[PDB]
């Protein structure tokens, strides 16, 4: 087992529309997955076996960010 | 309040945005990789490159607003994404 992560190999999931939401956090804003059972969860981040900083379910621990608009 | 590195609002269904660390020295934008046993890059991580800004992604909340807020429920779409991944690619939860 290891932490619920991130994917976009889904293709089950709505294309408008989501599980996520942003929130304020500490000098920017983070990322939050609402749950199946009615408990919104940080985001954040787990260096897993090939180094990799993957995007995890981390309840309490989350990635703080910024969002750049392309261009 | 909600807003890009320009100070501006967030568009709804409509500019792209890069996803990036406000701390330095630990890791780029959020992009895509395979992890484990996949062969196909679905994973969401931050690029091993701190010069990254990773890979775009639009934001899809269903109420009919032109731009998106805190708290508000929405998908993520990564706009540019491998082949090999289902299309639109939208960001989910999955165990392992």
């Amino acid at each position: 087992w290891k932490l619920p992560s991130v994917t976009v190999g889904n293709p089950k999931v709505s294309v408008f529309g989501g599980p996520f939401k942003i929130e304020e956090g500490k000098s920017g804003y983070k990322d939050v997955y609402s749950s199946s059972k009615g408990r919104d969860l940080d985001d954040g981040i787990e260096v897993n076996k090939k180094k990799e900083k993957r995007l995890v379910v981390k309840d309490g621990n989350p990635f703080i960010i910024r969002f750049k608009k392309s261009g | 309040r909600l807003v890009d590195t320009d100070g501006k609002p967030i568009e709804n269904d409509g500019a792209e945005y890069y996803i990036l660390p406000s701390v330095r020295g630990k890791g780029g934008g959020l992009v895509l990789a395979k992890s484990g046993g996949e062969k196909c890059p679905l994973s969401v991580v931050q690029s091993p490159s701190e010069l990254s800004n990773g890979l775009p992604v639009r934001f899809k909340a269903s109420p009919r607003s032109k731009y998106i807020s805190v708290g508000m429920l929405l998908g993520i779409e990564v706009i540019e994404s491998p082949e090999c991944a289902p299309k639109p690619s939208m960001w989910s939860v999955k165990s392992g």
